């Protein structure tokens, strides 16, 4: 009855191959870098 | 001057010929002009 351990461990390769599947199905996105840092204040000049 | 009339030796261009005929008033010059241009610097751009 062992053998149930022995097997679940012993094909566990497939498992990336369903993970491959549901990738496949799942919806995509990309992010863009975001511009960090104390930006420099800059205000209006001196106008009259 | 102008003929036929008061004005004797009066100063100042016309609105009759101030061109005189020149091909054109070349006149070469630097211009420095600080204004807020838009940049995203390096960023806002995909993670790879």
């Amino acid at each position: 009855a062992s053998l149930i351990y022995r097997q679940l461990l012993t094909n566990s390769y497939t498992v990336d191959l369903s993970d491959e599947i549901q990738e496949i199905g799942s919806t995509k996105s990309q992010n863009v870098t975001i511009n960090p840092g104390p930006f420099a204040q800059t205000g209006y000049a001196p106008v009259n | 001057k102008l003929t036929r009339t008061r004005l004797d030796r009066l100063y100042g261009l016309p609105a009759a010929d101030p061109n005189n005929g020149k091909e054109y008033y070349e006149i070469a010059g630097r211009f420095s002009l600080i204004s807020l241009v838009p940049s995203n610097d390096d960023y806002q751009t995909p993670i790879a």
